[PDB]
């Protein structure tokens, strides 16, 4: 059949907004260190968080395909950005800045949508102060500016919800990694069922680092 | 051709004679060859006059660019290489014989410590560059001239009007050597132009005030 | 495909996600041009400078109004470039993303959802009336003389600028004037700029934090 | 829909969009070609130089007929470039227009809201009557003798002009006569300018402001 | 505009059908690496294949689609480790990049691939890990299993039958029989091999005719 | 050739010679070197006679073009840009012997003080430019001869007539030294063609008050 | 090669010599050099054959090419211009040696004065181009010998006849002291060409007029 | 120039020179030519300037852009590979004088032995690469000197500290025989540069423990 514009995005939208409602649900937070990010994973080779440059890292919901492809080409963009200018050059903004024109173009000029969600986090530079910085890009291009935590994947409201009430500024990591874990666990586990990583903002150079086995485990 | 920077405390400055030739031909007497190329930075520029001119015009253009599209100017780091990535961009036409090498002179309004924040960056024809420790750097003919008097005169900087009498006295000793590059002329009243930079931004300096440094050094050695 | 129906469709699509977005007034005082929108984000900006005295501002999709933003200042530093800065103009830049809107409008998959203004004042110590423009989605270009008022709602923001405005207000009373016909919200929900006809060359400057909160 | 009612669906979109629009008349008088238009505007325009005895004036839609006007410069500097300026015509260029409108109509998305008029004068100290040519959106171009009306409601101006248009009439009488039947109004809403047949080179001449205002 | 969710129902089902209507294939981890059995009766076409040192392949569904895949998938692997080093190639990169190539099929290309893949990497001589299994669908879709994947005709019923007969480290006898059975849920209608973690380089090993036999 | 170009109170004025040759055989003796490129510059050119004939239609066409799409002309320091980058463009064709150098001359409507609005402008080899500060400028072989000149005569340059005698007699002097100049041609009545622009515009210079100034130029030097 | 072209009161007249060479052997004696490219202009070639041919074959249809889409002729300045631009697209081939200048003459119908509307115009190997004022051209190897054949008989022009006259002499001057340019062959009977083109347009010079001139030249300084 | 390395019981060390120079003239005395370009590999560059710090630039994105898009560093083999790409792809620019050549030291955390883990690979002009086994290699126009010297000292390598002495002894061997090689500058303060790579990862050598070791060779020679 034929469709009006109108119907075709709306088609467009339902589509994508299925696909992202049907995955797991992925969470990030500002907390005194930096920033966290707590997914709901279970495999052990495919990722939903990765590091995009040295302060900037990344989360996604959705099609895997579709976000790794999205991860790669951040990455590209940045290293690129980097070294054209300089490293202190490349900014969060500017990587969901770019996202929010790629999943727009892809929204519009793609036979078909792409079922993703996108999380761009940024912390301070080295022995800097700044608040950390979370943006939301959604599958159609929209991007927001979170304050405190981003929600993406699945039923969100519940996780919403439970961390607009639990969530606290400041809050030590294992503070924030239970408020997180709980909260995410209202969707529907251990270190086996969980991605998590943070942005370090004490880390000299490279924020991105990744919190697993038995020491994930002992934050627990 | 001499241009000239140098580090002064809190600051850094940069001058240029006005001289331009063609072969032994005196062709011109007030070309400038200092711009100011956004708030806290100049690009002196020496060797052919119409790649040195397109150079500081393009970068200008290119370091606002930046500035109007992400909302915030490059680092310090991100405009040196900016201009080394233009040199480097030249390199073909350079080795046919239009060759021009800039002088960055910056203050990098992110450095730690003010007193120091001033930059000074030199470029090879290949587009290297190299940040400059020792105080004071020079390009053009004349440039080896006017860094040993510079050797000699360094330890008198102390502020930005020192910093400002040892630049002129350095363009000075090399137009005294250098035939390609031009002096003060008293006659038709032209002299070296420069630019201060400090934590409040570059500024052109005026004429006078080089008009009176240029007397000063010229009485003194009368 | 039935050419009315089409432009139909897509004219309705743009006009509603523009009437959907945050509200933005541009308005002609005595110090040269200021900028009012209605802006949460302390990143994502709806203003911005495109040349020396050439002011940008836009409501409706973010993506959509930031690229043409981008290709605006592409646009005007290739010309200044090319000719010289003095060469360009807001009238150039206005008739640009009219051809660009038209093109988009006719042309690509969706319109796009995005209403700008783009506005021009005098060059330093120079006398010219401020000059605002307006150009929608479909690629309509309009020469309005005091005041613009995109996205949302509005009428009702256009009728309070009608009664209140003043040719020569000062910066306060023009500032004032316009957030009020707005709400028809303070420092931490708007976004503020000026094309101040008095600066020597860069005219655009944000007015922002404590320095806004004072003039409102 | 079918290739015959494709045509109409188009033919229909364009007469509807020149019809909603302003109005324009350009007829010959005893110093050439007058251009006279409902333009509130003061900076964007609707009539235009094209080459140096070869004016140009528009109706319709801004971005599509601003868009055909530059084309319509460059076709003619290329030409004149190419072979000798005294050998672009006016002819030449509504000849150019109308495989140009031609094929948007055909191939074009959405087809162009624009009517306009090429006119040319003799050249300096030579003796030839003006030539008045009216292009269509679908590439249709007709030559007009006296008087050409494009935009909006052309019937009662066209008849008005039909009944007061006198030959060989001075600049001041043309004026008036179209004024008049445009109404069918001054400085401020108006834009005029001639094609001079008594300039040496370029023709082309805008009459604005007081100077306007005089022969008003 | 054509309907978007109508397309990826009416794909989608095209392809689900053509691979439901195919032999089934399964791979499981075991004591020695990773093993594969198919329904196969052709001596010459199969449907298992090597990859890389510790990288297989298996799939179900239309033979020349997957076939094409086997060689893409062997030239990305090749041409990464001549580029980079040979232990730079993983399961997981050949996954990834399956995926992504379905993905673009099944959005790009008039009809969808009737396919369904598994690839899967055993660890490096003398090295411990866990063997990893990879499923990607026509769709693009990815998923990690840990212990056995099952593909083509009908899965339920051997899905099942494995989940009840797997055993965590089974001897190679065990698990072929174990994989056979949960697959009649022949010789020379079982194809067979396996990526043995044992071997210094290329794990990849066919177990065929007498040797295939004894081992049941 | 030689061309020269000189600032007076209120404008500009520019002049150039009218031979042409092949070697040492003179080849032309009306060529027309200094053209009106809009309402307030004008062009003269040195080198091939090809590439500087089409550097100024060329160029006359660009600015007017200009004018034409956008409105308004383009500022003086457009036009100056407009003209480096069309010498750039043809570098590779000059390395190879097809090299042409242009001067400019303008009067800026823009400028704050009209008095000294007049602008003149050479250009090298690679597109650069320069905007003369001191007064006057020359280019072509006999250009040393015509600014020495000028060094000694400029300073009874008080308005556009001494200022059309003096870039005259410069011409005088050019061709008196420079065999490749052509100088008055009494004989056949041919001399040196001028361009004066002013707030007014870019004009012609008659050949009958070029004549005069020549003759009494002529006369002077014989006693 | 020796072409010649002049003008005299109401027309112009272009006549060209008949001799090819290779090296120092006389290759053809009946080669014809003029030609008439449309009803009012007529093109000679000098230099490489094979290059001057197609210039003259290929500019006579892209004249009547304009002529038939544009309902129009060219102007005269626009002739002039598109066969400049056939001379520079040959620039690199000519560098190479396939070297041709063409000289131009023409009668130009929308000239305000009819006596002067003839025109001569030269061209350069880069397509420059020159609107000659002093009367006559020539181009080819023996052009030196001709033009200075031309500067003592030119007061002898007063109409067309007297104007073929003095290019045929100037013709028969060239191959005098040029050995590659053929003079009037009485044996084989064989002369130059010629083309007057005058307001009613262009036409060739019957052989007959043009051997009664060339025999008169003959005898005459036979004694 | 002269850039040294050499492995010692648990790791690697190299050291480079800080001298620049133009035909005779000596244009920089504060130039850094070794640098850590991940965790565990540093690069040390010998050759025309501009080239050799854009390889240590570039090298250093390219390995980590790996690492973040694949989530594990490249072997030390895939490292080798990659900078011998990046040789290769300038042989036709170093074939027109902009040479540049890279020396490589690195801790293999995947050795089998621990002890011997340290890797030092040399490259030539074409990207051909050498993986050690001599236990020290030196790039630059002191090279031969550094070696010869190595070749006498090596067998006091017993660990880190022994074995960053040694390549100070080195690097002040290559610039006794060799004049574009620069020596310890007493009266600056200016010394060699130094990384050092074991199982904790590279490290840069703190400026005051060179410049202890060279007033210790110095002292010795006297
Ligand atoms: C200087 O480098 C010099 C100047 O003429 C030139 C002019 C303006 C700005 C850029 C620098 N360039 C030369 O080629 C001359 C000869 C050695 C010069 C005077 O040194
Ligand atoms: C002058 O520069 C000169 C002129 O012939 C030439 C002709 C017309 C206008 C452009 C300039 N160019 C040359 O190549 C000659 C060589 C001696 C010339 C006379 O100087
Ligand atoms: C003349 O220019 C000449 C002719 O051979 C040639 C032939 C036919 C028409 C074009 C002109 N060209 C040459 O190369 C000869 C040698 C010097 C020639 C006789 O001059
Ligand atoms: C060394 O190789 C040397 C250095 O100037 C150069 C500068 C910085 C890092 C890379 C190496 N390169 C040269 O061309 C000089 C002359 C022989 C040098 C001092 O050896």
């Amino acid at each position: 059949y034929f469709i009006s514009p109108e119907q075709a995005m709306r088609e467009r939208s339902e589509l994508a907004r299925k696909g992202i409602a049907r995955a797991k649900s992925v969470v990030a937070l500002a907390y005194a260190g930096g920033v966290l990010f707590v997914a709901e994973n279970p495999s052990r080779s495919l990722q939903k968080i990765s590091e995009l440059y040295d302060r900037v890292g990344f989360a996604a919901a959705g099609k895997f395909n579709e976000f790794d492809n999205l991860r790669r080409g951040g990455i590209q963009f940045a290293d690129t950005r980097g070294y054209a200018y300089d490293r202190r050059d490349v900014t969060g903004r500017q990587l969901a800045n770019v996202y929010a024109q790629t999943l727009g173009t892809i929204f519009t000029e793609q036979a078909k949508p792409y079922e993703v969600e996108l999380c761009v986090a940024e912390v301070a530079h080295y022995g800097e102060t700044k608040r950390p910085e979370l943006y939301r890009i959604t599958y159609d291009g929209s991007i927001a500016d979170e304050p405190h935590f981003v929600v993406m994947g699945g039923t969100t409201e519940p996780i919403a919800n439970a961390l607009k009430e639990s969530y606290a500024e400041n809050a030590s990591l294992t503070d924030a990694l239970r408020i997180a874990v709980a909260a995410l666990r209202a969707g529907s586990l251990g270190v086996a069922s969980l991605e998590v990583a943070v942005l370090d903002a004490n880390r000299p150079r490279r924020a991105f680092r990744r919190i697993t086995g038995s020491a994930l485990q002992a934050l627990l | 051709t001499t241009i000239v920077a140098l580090k002064y405390p809190g600051g850094v400055v940069m001058a240029g004679d006005r001289r331009s030739t063609q072969g032994n031909m005196i062709s011109g007497r007030d070309v400038r060859k200092v711009y100011i190329t956004d708030d806290y930075t100049a690009t002196g520029i020496a060797g052919t006059a119409a790649v040195a001119v397109e150079f500081a015009r393009l970068y200008a253009v290119e370091l606002e660019h930046y500035e109007k599209l992400e909302g915030v100017p490059l680092t310090f780091a991100g405009k040196i290489n900016r201009l080394a990535i233009m040199v480097r961009g030249n390199l073909a036409a350079a080795m046919q014989g239009l060759l021009a090498l800039p002088l960055l002179a910056g203050y990098d309004i992110h450095a730690s410590d003010p007193q120091s924040a001033g930059r000074i960056v030199s470029f090879d024809a290949a587009g290297g560059w190299n940040i400059e420790e020792e105080g004071y750097q020079a390009v053009g003919s004349g440039s080896l001239f006017a860094k040993s008097s510079m050797k000699k005169l360094y330890s008198q900087v102390t502020d930005g009007d020192s910093g400002l009498r040892v630049a002129v006295e350095a363009l000075y000793d090399a137009a005294d050597d250098d035939s390609a590059t031009g002096g003060p002329d008293l006659v038709r009243g032209i002299f070296p132009t420069a630019v201060i930079i400090d934590a409040d931004g570059a500024v052109d300096v005026p004429e006078s005030r080089i008009a009176e440094l240029a007397r000063a050094i010229i009485e003194s050695r009368s």
